[PDB]
RNA sequence: UGAGCCUUGAUGUGUAGGAUAGGUGGGAGGCUUUGAAGUGUGGACGCCAGUCUGCAUGGAGCCGACCUUGAAAUACCACC
């Protein structure tokens, strides 16, 4: 559901509301609303029946889909503990702690995950920081990090994304490109609803998919009615 | 927004003017401040400063009740005085000066003493 | 006249910086009605240099990442 704001306006003349479509005229509208020149990659943002605000009665997990999601495969792991290397052979292009912080937020910033080990966590978020608190930075609390980084760096090129929220209903998770057609976005949309039902938590609800949406990297978001097995909307 | 200041920026009224009350009483003073149609936004005393009777009845004691009464109104952003003095205590320049010193501007002192004609029987202190 | 949950407008706490790193997660320079950028200036925010916001305004144009405040970043999306 599209947002105005100054700071991208191209949108405004390509979405009119805030509304949701079935998801076979959702992704033909977000082919509209896609501002940038290049193909963008897309999103679901994935609302919740979740009631924990405590980071252990949240969801937490990652998973990987059948297809792929437009992201670049640059994969990057936080490490002073784990097996860097082996990491950085298994198809990372970004390895480090002190300056990793730094190579993760310049270039491209298309990560299918950014790692770390629970060996560095501390330097992550808690005494140390490496991002800010975001999204994009492996969470300082929830189950997102291993010790066996050459294995998660391995998942992650298969085009695998990462889950989880905090005191807010929010899975964001890239899941296409703008190009799709309906039935690729419900087969990975498909896909993480498994793999958020088999990392569910106790304080989940038995309608545990509250709303489902679809959005574009420099464009809006328009909202699908899909959940499948667990809508609000049906 | 940025993190707060670490001395207020700001103040929630700026009625700009009052009038200082003092009665400089015969064993004590007290000072406040009022608004112009006299309901008080603040007061304080003589005799809270730490005196009996034997010392709260100075012109000390009462330089030092004005300075509790100028501070007692700083957030009714009231800065400009007139004063009006009753009672037959000494608090009644001392108190002002200090006053005046405690950040305020005056510019009239009135007396309020009100004096009969003839009136009713004194009083009695020292079977005087 | 008191309070909450939520949706939204305004607003963002880890401090400072030229200034405005709530969380979670993704992501990057973009038009056809409009303009941010940036200058000027009212508003807001606040640290006094700016941003956030609206207008004058550019409208073949433009803010990241370099640089920098800091343990750590900063186009720009979506959600609560």
């Amino acid at each position: 559901m599209a947002k105005l704001t100054k700071r991208m306006r191209v949108i405004r003349e390509k979405v009119d509301a805030t509304k949701q479509y079935d998801i076979n005229e959702a992704i033909a509208l977000l082919k509209e609303l896609a501002t940038a020149k290049f193909v963008e990659s897309v999103d679901v943002a994935v609302n919740l029946g979740i009631d924990a605000r405590k980071s252990d009665q949240n969801v937490r997990g990652a998973t990987v889909l059948p297809h792929g999601t437009g992201r670049s495969v640059r994969v990057a792991v936080f490490t002073q503990g784990a097996n860097a290397e082996a990491a950085k052979a298994a198809g990372a292009e970004l390895v480090g702690m002190e300056d990793l912080a730094d190579q993760i937020k310049k270039g491209e910033m298309n990560f299918d995950v950014v790692i770390a080990s629970p060996d560095a966590m501390r330097v992550v978020g808690q005494l140390g920081q490496v991002l800010g608190p975001r999204g994009l930075m492996p969470n300082p609390k929830v189950g997102t990090v291993t010790p066996n980084v050459a294995e998660a760096v391995k998942n992650a090129k298969a085009g695998q994304v990462r889950y989880r929220n905090d005191k807010n209903g929010i899975i964001h998770t890239t899941i296409g490109k703008v190009d799709f057609d309906a039935d690729k976005l419900k087969e990975n949309l498909e896909a993480l609803l498994v793999a958020l039902k088999k990392a569910k938590p106790t304080q989940a609800k038995g309608v545990y998919i509250k709303k489902v949406s679809i959005s574009t990297t420099m464009g809006a978001g328009v909202a699908v009615d899909q959940a499948g097995l667990s809508a609000s909307v049906n | 927004a940025k993190a707060p200041i670490r001395a207020r920026k700001r103040v929630r009224k700026q009625v700009s003017d009052g009038v200082a009350h003092i009665h400089a009483s015969f064993n004590n003073t007290i000072v406040t401040i009022t608004d112009r149609q006299g309901n008080a936004l603040g007061w304080a005393t003589a005799g809270g400063s730490g005196f009996r009777g034997s010392r709260k009845s100075t012109p000390f004691a009462a330089q030092v009740a004005a300075e509790r009464c100028a501070d007692a109104v700083k957030e009714y952003g009231i800065k400009n005085l007139e004063v009006m003095v009753k009672g037959p205590g000494p608090g009644r320049e001392s108190t002002i000066r200090a006053l005046n010193a405690a950040g305020f501007r005056i510019t009239n002192i009135t007396d309020v003493t009100p004096i009969p004609h003839n009136g009713c029987r004194p009083p009695k202190k020292r079977r005087v």
